[PDB]
């Protein structure tokens, strides 16, 4: 029926970490912060021309961020891309589509 | 009803596009079947505007999923433009109708195939391109790149694309990620295992314009 919505939340697999770890840096770079703690907690998963991972990682103390990473076709053979992320994000805030 | 329908073949199918980054399958997936009824009616062959759907359908969600049922349902109450007129940006804006002039074209409604019911679905494919879902979350199907597709794949269906013909064991599929897809942008995914579901949860729901 409803086409194209994200999955429902699931907790991260080792894949997560490694797509989070993948886009650490470019995060790091467009936010103007280092991030010591780097933690895959949650995902979601949309399928479009590729797939867009919704990620919960935590970061901080009690302080996470949300990030949305684009990666690409198989045959397309592009590097993962962090096309967006939230900031200031908490433990029990609901990882939602942006 | 023939052994083998290929609405390309009778000129009614356009290009095969790329959705990008937004989930906007159930825009593409009902501008086919828009593309296929005209032509069919009208001898013509145009390309109508998904960045009209995806900004101007409210039962939908933009980029974060939508219906192909109320994409159509749109078109029937109001009118389509053409794509030249209201190009592919990818991303949900504003809804810009009434400031491109009038529709290009208008259907007259929308009917919904009896699902889980492959017969019923080739009926209507062999009268003109079909909405249909499949589930397209797998590795494979996105590994995908020719001959008739069997799975593995489950039948949590998450992906809106078009029936634009079948044969004996397959049914043809338009698919909105490039050509560089599968079979230029084409699946041929199998049918006749008496699974209800259909491959891919291909039978579970199905919707085509009515125009004329």
């Amino acid at each position: 029926m409803m086409s194209g919505a994200p999955s429902a939340t699931q907790p991260a697999t080792a894949e997560t970490q490694h797509i989070a770890d993948q886009v650490r840096s470019q995060l790091e770079e467009k936010y103007n912060k280092k991030f010591p703690v780097f933690k895959a907690v949650s995902f979601k998963s949309q399928v479009v021309a590729g797939t867009n991972y919704f990620i919960k990682v935590h970061v901080g103390d009690e302080d996470f961020v949300h990030l949305r990473v684009f990666q690409s076709l198989p045959h397309e053979n592009k590097p993962l891309t962090l096309s967006n992320y939230q900031t200031n994000k908490a433990k029990h805030d609901e990882l939602t589509y942006f | 009803i023939p052994e083998y329908v290929d609405w390309r073949q009778k000129g009614a199918v356009t290009p095969v596009k790329n959705q990008g980054s937004c989930g906007s399958c159930w825009a593409f997936s009902a501008v086919v079947t828009i593309e296929g009824i005209i032509k069919i009616r009208t001898g013509n062959l145009n390309q109508y505007s998904e960045q009209e759907l995806l900004d101007c359908d409210r039962r939908s969600y933009g980029c974060n999923g939508g219906y192909p049922w109320s994409a159509l349902q749109l078109v029937a109450q109001y009118g389509i433009h053409y794509r030249n007129t209201y190009p592919y940006e990818g991303v949900q804006r504003y809804c810009r109708s009434r400031e491109k002039g009038p529709y290009a074209a208008k259907t007259d409604g929308v009917r919904q195939v009896q699902p889980y019911n492959q017969g019923a679905l080739l009926y209507s494919i062999a009268n003109q391109p079909v909405s249909v879902v499949l589930q397209a979350a797998g590795k494979d199907f996105q590994l995908y790149r020719g001959g008739i597709f069997v799975g593995p794949c489950g039948n949590k269906v998450d992906h809106a694309v078009a029936a634009v013909g079948y044969g004996p064991n397959y049914i043809l599929i338009k698919n909105s990620w490039g050509t560089g897809w599968g079979e230029n942008g084409y699946i041929r995914i199998k049918r006749g295992t008496g699974n209800s579901y259909g491959v891919c949860g291909l039978y579970t729901s199905s919707f085509y314009p009515v125009k004329n």
